[PDB]
RNA sequence: GGUUCUCCCCGAAAGCUAUUUAGGUAGCGCCUCGUGAAUUCAUCUCCGGGGGUAGAGCACUGUUUCGGCAAGGGGGUCACGACUUACCAACCCGAUGCAAACUGCGAAUACCGGAGAAUGUUAUCACGGGAGACACACGGCGGGUGCUAACGUCCGUCGUGAAGAGGGAAACAACCCAGACCGCCAGCUAAGGUCCCAAAGUCAUGGUUAAGUGGGAAACGAUGUGGGAAGGCCCAGACAGCCAGGAUGUUGGCUUAGAAGCAGCCAUCAUUUAAAGAAAGCGUAAUAGCUCACUGGUCGAGUCGGCCUGCGCGGAAGA
RNA sequence: UCCUCCUAAAGAGUAACGGAGGAGCACGAAGGUUGGCUAAUCCUGGUCGGACAUCAGGAGGUUAGUGCAAUGGCAUAAGCC
RNA sequence: GCUCAACGGAUAAAAGGUACUCCGGGGAUAACAGGCUGAUACCGCCCAAGAGUUCAUAUCGACGGCGGUGUUUGGCACCUCGAUGUCGGCUCAUCACAUCCUGGGGCUGAAGUAGGUCCCAAGGGUAUGGCUGUUCGCCAUUUAAAGUGGUACGCGAGCUG
RNA sequence: UGCCUGGCGGCCGUAGCGCGGUGGUCCCACCUGACCCCAUGCCGAACUCAGAAGUGAAACGCCGUAGCGCCGAUGGUAGUGUGGGGUCUCCCCAUGCGAGAGUAGGGAACUGCCAGGCAA
């Protein structure tokens, strides 16, 4: 359950998810999962995907998480009228743009890497693709 | 044997480059030395096939444009953010 | 427990570069000194910049710190 | 609530500030009539301007992942000297991110000023007489709020309705086209259309679709079908089929309860060899057993597995 | 009621029972002028003294300070005597 | 000389109840129903850790994900305040299928009887009483079953209160 | 006219840091003393006066070095005004404007006035 520590402000504006991803290349491992769609990932989804791969690889190799939530999201309690101030913070999400690399991995065969990432992508709400580290 | 067929670009800009890429053809630039930079266009499918191997960026390459041969080296290249395509290549004259 | 705010102070540049002004006219209203007084320009107690002579106002960057200055030339 | 004859000209607002004020009212903004004024004003070109928004970035304020160097901290050899570390870790260095209340960078537009041509019934400003209005709505764009729910709510800017008929979207104030002075059984066009209802192509050329898709809906699934770039094996004959082979210790030491390949510690040896592994599936308490990896012979020519995508199918149940 | 930032869309202004904080003072000096001075944080040595008192040197260049929350500004210092 | 702080300060000087109520208005503004929405609810599907004698997928399926319905609880305040009677019961019904029974099938950790789960199917059928105003629910005894919902949470110019 | 030096500027990191070399004829700095002028919240430290022995150590000026900072294209990309389109909580087309970062490269300054010494 990734979450920041002592953030400057409890609440922040909704904002927008326009634009294009920055971390579009593999930088740590040899294989990675790239985001094709656009959306937001909650902390729970990131944890679920991480657990799926660790089990798949059987604690062999290394796992890199290239996304952090660092964005609180509020939700009004049930049977509450509009207004009366901003809602309380419930969960943290990370905004994902197309081309963003979600997870990176190294130290395992390419064949075993594909199934591990496929299992993780099955527990994410955004279209994803498998990429390999490029030479320069 | 990295022989690349290239042509001199006629018009430049965001609109021109996007139109060029839509025709399965992407732009590139050659610079270096005391010669003016040369803007070129070249086929995309062929470059993808021969740039897959790791040693494409190792040794010098030869560019054939309008019957002139230029020896270059892959200096920089821009991928598509989420597709297996190329946006631009920077070539340094060797 | 929010909901409080202060009335806007309508700061900013009142006269822009290349337009003639009369002596004593306010050129820039500012909290600090974003622009420093140059030639024929005076600085008020609240860091307001006003014209000390009649002429055209111009902006420029001078000094080792590249700080912005406002001057007036008699034209 | 109601307010009675006609015609002509112009033509709003639903904003700001204040209010025991919020459905009232006052000043201003907007409308009208009159009077007086300066290339006064607008559009475009050029010139002079200051921004810190989009984007970007991580020097700074915060946050974030990995690797290194690692002061320092614990346990341990020492005789006031001093030392090691399987173990905790500061500050920094290299790489990767994030921010409305971060900025070592920084647009497009907008806004202010100056010069110039054309155009516009002075379209500008000042003063005077009379007002209405201060419940706005939807649409596009930039946002806050909500669930990036609401024909929701709150702001900025433009459009339309309000206060605008006509044509189009089957019907449909606010969507698209377009601003009705009157008459004509005249013509050309806009959006949108041309098989019939129903005005106009059953028009021409090249493709796709088999689904009534077109004429609602996702994750995801699949030898549907079209095209493109490649790649492996192929008449010293490939792929699928066809009568064939697939053995010997390896009932293992190992946790000896049996794992013997089919629970794992483990190597992942070695002969016959046209050919076979100390083991992939089904099946036994383990056995056994049946297949496939691989290898001979005939016919025999293409076949196999992925990527990019065009159009389709399933997923798809309501009175 | 008043002040600072954001929302606020790079002039000004701009709403919400939107997101964060403050004020109802203080000072005859904390004002005027003249003269002079330049921090925080780290490293090394040194009695008590110890991570953190004071002294000396070095890196540092304002991360300090500015009577009071925040923003902007401040070396010609608006900071200190 | 005023926390005249309700800070452009209506007086120097002021708190409550009305279901005994009254008048002027408003769907500019609530309560029942409709409408929009679908957070929540219900239903279906994707991945699959694991359970199931070994074996993920006979049967369940965590950590997560994607949809449908407008059946609950909600949001909005568009319609109605110059009036749309809003819980139960009775009588009378009608439609949907996400089927309770009957009918036809696949799989089964289906020996048979009896089951579990899924698919097709709406032709017909689909209780009586005790307690409570109750819907619901508990209880008693039957049946092949005593289905889930829509219809102004169907139906008061049809009845009861 | 040139090598130099000091002062006052323009310009402001291509101008600033790090390392090495170089300078005492003048000028500059350090330097001796300070009873008196002047000052230490103590100190000739700093400021000030009387001097010039000695020195180029430190500081300062100049030269070299890219080890850093810094500047920086062309091309592409992001964004964006106007007019259209879409499977419309995001994008695409025509046209106009066009970054930031990074890359090749540049880079260890230039210049005006006055005064003084040497050679001319």
């Amino acid at each position: 359950m990734l979450q920041p520590k002592r953030t400057k402000f409890r609440k922040m504006h909704k904002g927008r998810n326009r634009g294009l991803a920055q971390g579009t290349d593999v930088s740590f491992g040899s294989f990675g999962l790239k985001a094709v769609g656009r959306g937001r990932l909650t902390a729970r989804q990131i944890e679920a995907a991480r657990r799926a791969m660790t089990r798949a690889v059987k604690r062999q190799g290394k796992i890199w998480i290239r996304v952090f939530p660092d964005k609180p999201i509020t939700e009004k309690p049930l049977a509450v009228r509009m207004g009366k101030g901003k809602g309380n913070v419930e969960y943290w999400v990370a905004l994902i743009q197309p081309g963003k690399v979600l997870y990176e991995m190294d130290g395992v065969p390419e064949e075993l890497a594909r199934e591990a990432f496929k299992l993780a992508a099955a527990k994410l709400p955004i279209k994803t693709t498998f990429v390999t580290k490029t030479v320069m | 044997m990295f022989t690349i067929n290239a042509e001199v670009r006629k018009e430049q800009g965001k609109g021109a480059s996007r139109r060029l890429r839509a025709a399965n053809k992407f732009p590139a630039i050659i610079y270096g030395g005391k010669e003016a930079p040369l803007a070129i266009e070249l086929d995309h499918d062929k470059v993808m096939n021969m740039q897959a191997k790791a040693e494409f960026y190792s040794e010098v390459l030869t560019i054939v444009v309008d019957g002139k041969e230029i020896k270059v080296k892959a200096q920089d290249v821009q991928r598509h953010p989420y597709k297996p395509k190329l946006q631009h290549i920077d070539f340094v004259r060797a | 427990r929010n909901g409080r705010d202060s009335e806007a102070k309508r700061l900013g540049v009142k006269r822009f570069g290349g337009e003639s002004v009369l002596a004593g006219s306010i050129i820039v209203r500012q909290r600090g000194t974003k622009f420093h007084a140059g030639a024929n320009v005076g600085c008020g107690r609240d860091h307001t910049l006003f014209a000390k002579a009649d002429g055209k106002v111009k902006f420029e960057v001078k000094g080792p710190k590249n700080r912005k200055f406002i001057s007036i030339e008699a034209e």
